[PDB]
């Protein structure tokens, strides 16, 4: 029952990907932490801090070289020599202090990893931090890898936030592959590096409101009956299995409640905006 | 004989925080608080459809997105000239209130408790400080130590499921969580049904049971072991609150009222007196003296000489003021939970009816945890009431149109403290959007006059008898429940 080693790092994130992971069911987060993964470093929940936390991260990255998953939450800002995201401070054989940027951290850990998994639209595609108006040179993992000429297996699990089923499912599939690659091939990815397992279905094609759409029955406001297209629904241009899976253990989902804002797509948010204007 | 301690990352807070302290004669004598990550939501927002803001701003933070959503939709309601219905107001309170319960529970257990509770010997519970001064170290009776630690750890583990249930409650009328869809300008997007109100209520009763029977008893028990921690982590003793959970349609009355307490005196909250300084922050201001948020400017400058943080420095009448449950509970001064009244007597020999009866003990490391636990109970009492008030079928949404030119401000309290969003609209687009947001008031750096931020100041005097295991530094910081994503945005 060997657990998957995980180093979870945050750049320009909101911790929402982490919080969504905490909402996992079947398995729930307790079983994920005790039975499925070894969460070696995670800044939001780990016991150690500062020097001890970083020393432990680097020790794991060394001892489990080529045998841990680097999980990345949030974007990587490249403007001003990376100084829009300082992730920690390291201390030399002498007593002096050196800040570590998100750029430096990813450049360091990615080549040490077995695979990198970009969770959330920020890390996968840039997302909100990389949207029009930002001045931080905010970049996705794939773009940073391309600029750095880093060839490391990379899987994107987008969403803002992703559903816990997408994150857990992808990580379990990757680990199963490593343990027995011919019995468990890697999930097929689309052109944007995200698994077809979760991101192959078009929301609109699979939407329970499709009959209403077809009969031109459109909700005049949020609280009227009908398809949500006129209220801004981006289901037509969005690929995720939300219509099947729903959210928060099946309690509700964006389209029933309101509109899809296309949160899993590489052009989120700018290509999906304005949110309350029809596509 | 001064020793410097630098902690970066200061873990088990949200986002990117560095803490630096100077220690002399076993106590902190100086401190610096630094937020090291910037996104610039106020820049990103410019030129957009103002309605987009209530989705965009939630991505400031995945722990408290409902607070930002609330402030944003209220700013839009104000700017658009629309009044929310009774049922819309109540529905917004139910969506947001469920996350207050989630957030406080997440904080105490999953961020704070590993400074007191010894977890199992597997990552991420280890490694930890060698001399961590935990329940298992403090309680000298070994069986009592083991039993108390196990009691705390089992609650940590159970709280994982309880906080998840709180998010089911948020999703009920909010669509999903993190990052709700259900709050918009004009109200809420889904009218509560009788069935869904009942489903929210059933989950709520389970959360409420945990709060009363497990969480409150643990906090009071914890404080009875760490009585020294009611006597340090003091700070300015200045607090501010904006009002949260309006209880009537004209926003005249709240669950927790607005107010200010500075230098031992209560005063009303006047939003005109909020301003932000940037002398030690990585930002350029067009004019000296600090800026009111209605003319706020977000011009990042990581090269600014003398600056050390991406957090601006808000002051009220030029005073540092802290925010959060301590602030709100001090200002409102509500009656304590029955559990609190009883356990304060039984475990401490303290007779207390109202929050202020804690006196000096309120303004401390343990005081902040007590305030948060008591507020969780107080919020649960309110949610229980709102569940009776909400009317299945009653309209929650009122139509509106984007104005050409307008301004609006949404005032609320995030779980971590006072929150406002200021919105200025020109040519139907966001001209300026300025966020003044909870941890901003706590984790800010020195202002232009050298006045330390509240966390910086509260660190002064904190005991550090073991420099290699400076556990009380983190304990103080985490008592404030910082969110650095919110602080910087
Ligand atoms: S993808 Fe969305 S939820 Fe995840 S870190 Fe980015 S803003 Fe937060
Ligand atoms: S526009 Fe949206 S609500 Fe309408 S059928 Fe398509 S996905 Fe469903
Ligand atoms: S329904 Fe649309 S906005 Fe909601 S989670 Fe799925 S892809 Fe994202
Ligand atoms: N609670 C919360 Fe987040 C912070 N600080 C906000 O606003
Ligand atoms: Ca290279
Ligand atoms: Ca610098
Ligand atoms: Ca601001
Ligand atoms: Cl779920
Ligand atoms: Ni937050
Ligand atoms: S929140």
């Amino acid at each position: 029952a060997k657990k998957a080693p995980v180093i979870w790092v945050q750049g320009q994130g909101c911790t929402g990907c982490s919080v969504s992971l905490l909402n996992a069911v079947h398995p729930r987060i307790k079983e994920i932490l005790l039975d499925v993964i070894s969460l070696e470093f995670h800044p939001t929940v780990m016991a150690s801090e500062g020097e001890m936390a970083l020393a432990h991260m680097y020790e794991i990255a060394e001892k489990f070289n080529g045998n841990f998953f680097l999980l990345v939450e949030g974007a990587i800002p490249t403007a001003k020599e990376g100084r829009y995201c300082i992730v920690g401070e390291t201390l030399d054989a002498k007593g002096h202090h050196h800040e570590v940027t998100m750029m430096e951290l990813i450049r360091d850990l990615a080549p040490k990893s077995l695979a990198t998994v970009a969770v959330g639209t920020c890390s996968a595609y840039g997302g909100i931090p990389a949207a029009e108006g930002n001045v931080t040179g905010s970049k996705s993992v794939r773009d940073f890898f391309a600029d750095e000429k880093i060839e490391k297996l990379l899987v994107n699990v987008p969403g803002c936030p992703p559903h816990p089923d997408w994150m857990v499912g992808t990580l379990v599939a990757a680990w199963s592959h490593v343990l027995n690659p011919t019995e468990h091939p890697l999930p097929e990815l689309d052109d944007d590096g995200r698994p077809l397992l979760f991101f192959g279905d078009n929301i609109h094609e699979n939407c329970p409101y499709l009959d209403k759409y077809d009969n031109s029955e459109f909700a005049e406001t949020f609280t009227k009956p009908g398809c949500k297209a006129e209220l801004g629904c981006k289901g037509p241009s969005t690929y995720a299995d939300c219509a099947k899976r729903r959210w928060n253990n099946g309690i509700n989902w964006c389209v029933e409640n309101a509109v899809c804002i296309g949160c899993v797509e590489p052009d989120f948010p700018d290509g999906k905006s304005p949110f309350y204007v029809a596509e | 004989g001064k020793v410097k301690i630098s902690i970066d990352p200061l873990t088990r807070v949200e986002g990117h925080l560095k803490i630096e302290v100077e220690v002399k004669d076993g106590k902190v004598v100086d401190a610096k608080c630094s937020g090291g990550m910037f996104r610039g939501f106020e820049q990103i927002l410019r030129g957009r459809d103002p309605r987009d803001s209530s989705q965009i701003v939630q991505r400031i933070c995945g722990v408290c997105p409902t607070a930002h959503c609330t402030a944003s939709v209220m700013a839009q309601d104000d700017a658009f000239g629309v009044k929310v219905t009774t049922n819309g107001r109540i529905t917004r309170n139910l969506i947001f209130g469920a996350n207050y319960l989630q957030s406080h529970i997440l904080h105490f257990y999953h961020l704070a408790a590993l400074d007191y509770v010894k977890g199992p010997d597997v990552s991420p519970f280890v490694p930890r400080y060698a001399n961590a001064d935990l329940l298992t170290d403090r309680i000298k009776d070994g069986a009592k130590a083991d039993a108390t630690n196990t009691y705390g750890l089992n609650q940590y583990l159970k709280a994982l499921e309880i906080r998840r249930i709180c998010h089911e409650m948020v999703a009920m009328f909010g669509g999903r969580m993190p990052h709700v869809q259900g709050m918009v300008v004009g109200g809420a997007t889904e009218i509560p049904t009788a069935d869904k109100v009942a489903e929210y209520a059933a989950r709520f009763k389970e959360v409420q049971k945990f709060v009363i029977e497990e969480y409150l008893p643990l906090i009071y028990t914890l404080g009875s072991v760490y009585t020294d921690l009611f006597e340090t982590g003091i700070g300015w003793k200045n607090v501010i609150a904006f009002g949260v959970f309006p209880e009537d349609d004209d926003y005249k009355t709240f669950l927790l009222k607005p107010g200010v307490y500075i230098d031992g005196k209560d005063e009303e909250f006047d939003s005109k007196l909020v301003k932000e300084y940037v002398g030690h922050s990585f930002f350029d201001h067009s004019a000296p003296g600090g800026l009111h948020y209605s003319v706020g400017e977000t011009n990042p400058n990581p090269d600014k000489p003398g600056a050390y943080s991406f957090v601006k420095a808000p002051r009220y009448k030029d005073k540092p003021c802290e925010v959060g449950p301590l602030a709100r509970m001090w200002v409102q001064n509500p009656e304590l939970s029955p559990v609190g009244q009883k356990l304060l007597k039984e475990l401490y020999g303290i007779e207390a009816k109202n929050f202020r009866d804690l006196g000096d003990k309120a303004f401390s490391i343990m005081g902040r945890h007590v305030a948060r636990a008591e507020e969780t109970w107080l919020t649960a009492v309110a949610v229980e009431k709102w569940l009776k008030q909400v009317q299945p079928g009653a309209e929650t949404y009122v139509k509106s149109e984007i104005p050409d030119a307008a301004e609006g401000t949404g005032f609320t309290e995030a779980p971590r403290g006072a929150l406002l969003h200021y919105l200025k609209i020109k040519d139907k687009k966001i001209e300026n959007y300025q966020i003044v947001s909870a941890t901003l008031w706590n984790a800010n750096p020195r202002d232009d006059m050298g006045q330390r931020g509240p966390i910086e100041e509260a660190l002064i005097g904190v005991p550090v008898p073991d420099i290699k295991n400076p556990v009380n530094v983190g304990r103080l910081v985490r008592s404030y429940d910082p969110x650095l994503g919110c602080a910087v945005h």
